[PDB]
């Protein structure tokens, strides 16, 4: 029953931004934190980001610790990520997943629970 | 302890930041023994009162403390050197009167509490 | 089979209880302990 | 990065093992390693969590394990509907979070 | 400060943990003149109290505060979706009742005392 | 709480601050209903006095605190093991006692107003 959408993908010179935005519906949208991953078209998945389920602390790789920001509205049931300074590097398949911490009042959960069916976002 | 105590009061907010230990000294300590116990109670209320908060915000065991909220140009427009250089304490009391119970809020019901659960969710991991 | 009642002067503790009959004092116990993952530095 | 093995295969109704190789900061320091199942042209299904754990859905075949700084996935009675990309990964600390590794491409 | 207080007695201990805040701003304020300034010298004292223990254990000036004391599941063994999304705190402070003369121990009698002396012993290097 | 309290008198400076929390815990709590009651009082200014000077140090919160104030030899010139093996608090206490209203001074009035100020502008970059 649970599903997410990413949308806001395509096609971007290198150097310049773009916004990517998943909506989530199935589950309560304030109690999991969530996560930005993505797969290279020729390589495996990586980590990118990740934001509390309160959407206060926010955590990055750092090939985009200062390029990228994660951010979520829990009206709205959407998360975002904010991409800019665009590299070539950065072309890949961006899913957005439920999961990867949790609250110190709930069980963990290092993993990703649930997954969208992702962005592409092409540097070129 | 009743020495300097109130002598910056005519110096400007950025010299009279200097003494806050010396009013802050001076703030704690048969119908004759009953009134003047009552206000020795009412002082000690007083003093916890305000410890209170300053713990509320996350600002226990400080006389500067600073915090995450934004200045509101609403509550007051004047710059750092018509504050810190060109103005005394009791003037931006008088100026600042009606927002005291907005900024209070926004230290106690908005930052820190936030700061506690975000710090809740940082030790976890 | 039957009961009778009489009216009582009971005590003075029965006029008044028949107002704070709905009220009770309690005690606030504003420290807890309980599990979290939340681990000191 | 972690270090997994390309081009596994086994054979129809017998067992297979991918093992995924870290280091000691990460699947030899924290019991969190969760492995996924990635059918080519879709997302990533979450298939174990934590060490053994799966999550509800998921057929009892699949099994992880770990020892040392090695764990893996054990699919016993392989179905030609796993022929999948099979990832790991693992939290490794707060400086960084999830290091995955690179996919596996089982074949049936 | 009498808005919203005990509203989350009702509530799950999570929900509650929110509120602690406004529990905590009500804690703190002729026989007729002795009586009752016997009451407010109690309730200070009580204030105290709490105060002083959150101090022995290192959560002064905080109200959620985390230790390195483990939980013993001999204490307690629910999970933590049974305490905090399915109790409220009257519910596990009469579950708990029994454990918090112990817990407390451990928390002043061994955790702190260790942690103040670790750090004396750090700060010499 | 009267459990080992002072018991550590005649032990020597080291082994005596591990009992820290053993004396702090005994500290804090018609005519007759009110010469006791200002003993109460009393009790409580004092404990809160303590507390304010450990505070204008920046030693809130905690029973063993280091600072920035190096120790004068004109104080005292005994060594770490005359002090902390082979002496106590009582005779620490009289052999000191000419010098604790300096050394608070140091602590107030050097120390800590010093390092507020610093902690204030290291904060602004
Ligand atoms: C009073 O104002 C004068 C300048 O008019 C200033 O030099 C003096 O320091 C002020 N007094 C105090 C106590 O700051
Ligand atoms: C500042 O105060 C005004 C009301 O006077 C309010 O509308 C505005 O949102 C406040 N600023 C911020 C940043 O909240
Ligand atoms: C702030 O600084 C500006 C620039 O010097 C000055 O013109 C102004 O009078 C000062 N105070 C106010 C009223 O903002
Ligand atoms: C504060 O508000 C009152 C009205 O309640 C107003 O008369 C007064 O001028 C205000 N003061 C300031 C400094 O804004
Ligand atoms: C009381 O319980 C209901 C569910 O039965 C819940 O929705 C409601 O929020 C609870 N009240 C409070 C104050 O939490
Ligand atoms: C938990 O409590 C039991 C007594 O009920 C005790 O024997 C056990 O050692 C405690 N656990 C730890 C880790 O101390
Ligand atoms: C804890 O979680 C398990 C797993 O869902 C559940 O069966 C159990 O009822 C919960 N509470 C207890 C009693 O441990
Ligand atoms: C606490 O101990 C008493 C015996 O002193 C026992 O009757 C009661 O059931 C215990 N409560 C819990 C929650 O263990
Ligand atoms: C008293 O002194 C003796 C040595 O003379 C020592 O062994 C003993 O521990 C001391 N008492 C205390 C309470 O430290
Ligand atoms: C130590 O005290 C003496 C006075 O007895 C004083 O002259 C000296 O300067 C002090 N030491 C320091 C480092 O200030
Ligand atoms: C300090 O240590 C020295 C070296 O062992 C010793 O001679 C002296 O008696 C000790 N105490 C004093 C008086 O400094
Ligand atoms: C403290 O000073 C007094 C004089 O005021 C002197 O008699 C006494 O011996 C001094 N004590 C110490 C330990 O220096």
């Amino acid at each position: 029953e649970v599903q997410l959408v990413e949308t806001g993908g395509g096609l971007v010179q290198p150097g310049g931004s773009l916004k990517l935005s998943c909506r989530a519906s199935g589950y309560t949208f304030s109690s999991f934190a969530m996560s930005w991953v993505r797969q290279a078209p020729g390589k495996g998945l990586e980590w990118v980001s990740l934001i509390n389920d309160r959407g206060g602390l926010t955590f990055y790789v750092d090939s985009v610790k200062g390029r990228f920001t994660i951010s979520r509205d829990n009206s709205k049931n959407t998360l975002s990520l904010q991409m800019h300074s665009l590299r070539d590097g950065d072309t890949a398949v961006y899913y957005c997943a439920t999961g990867g911490m949790s609250s110190a009042l709930q069980s963990s959960k290092y993993y990703f629970d649930f997954w969208g069916q992702g962005a592409l976002v092409t540097v070129s | 302890v009743f020495l300097g105590f109130l002598g910056a009061a005519g110096s400007t907010m950025g010299a009279a930041s200097m003494t806050l230990t010396v009013q802050a000294r001076n703030l704690l300590s048969t119908v004759w023994g009953i009134k003047q116990l009552q206000a020795r109670v009412l002082a000690v209320e007083r003093y916890l009162r305000d410890q209170q908060l300053l713990g509320i915000w996350g600002c226990s065991g400080k006389l500067i403390c600073c915090t995450n909220v934004p200045w509101n140009s609403s509550w007051s427009n004047r710059n750092l050197s018509e504050i810190w250089d060109n103005m005394t304490w009791l003037q931006w009391d008088k100026e600042i009167s009606n927002y005291t119970q907005i900024i209070y809020g926004l230290l106690e019901e908005s930052q820190n509490q936030q700061e506690k659960n975000e710090q809740d969710l940082l030790a976890l991991d | 089979t039957t009961e009778t009642f009489r009216p009582s002067g009971g005590d003075m503790r029965d006029n008044w209880r028949s107002e704070l009959y709905k009220y009770k004092v309690v005690k606030i116990e504003p420290l807890g302990v309980a599990p979290t993952r939340c681990k000191r530095r | 990065a972690l270090t997994q093995p390309p081009s596994v295969s086994g054979s129809p109704g017998q067992s297979v093992t991918i093992s995924c190789t870290g280091t000691s900061s990460d699947i030899g320091s924290y019991n969190y390693v969760s492995w996924y199942q990635q059918h080519p042209g879709k997302a990533p299904k979450l298939m174990i969590y934590d060490v053994t754990q799966r999550p509800s859905g998921v057929s009892d075949r699949f099994s992880g394990s770990k020892s040392g700084n090695t764990a893996s996935l054990t699919i016993s009675g392989l179905q030609a509907d796993d022929e999948a990309d099979y990832y790991c990964s693992a939290y490794a600390g707060r400086q960084t979070f999830y290091i995955f590794g690179g996919g596996t491409r089982l074949t049936v």
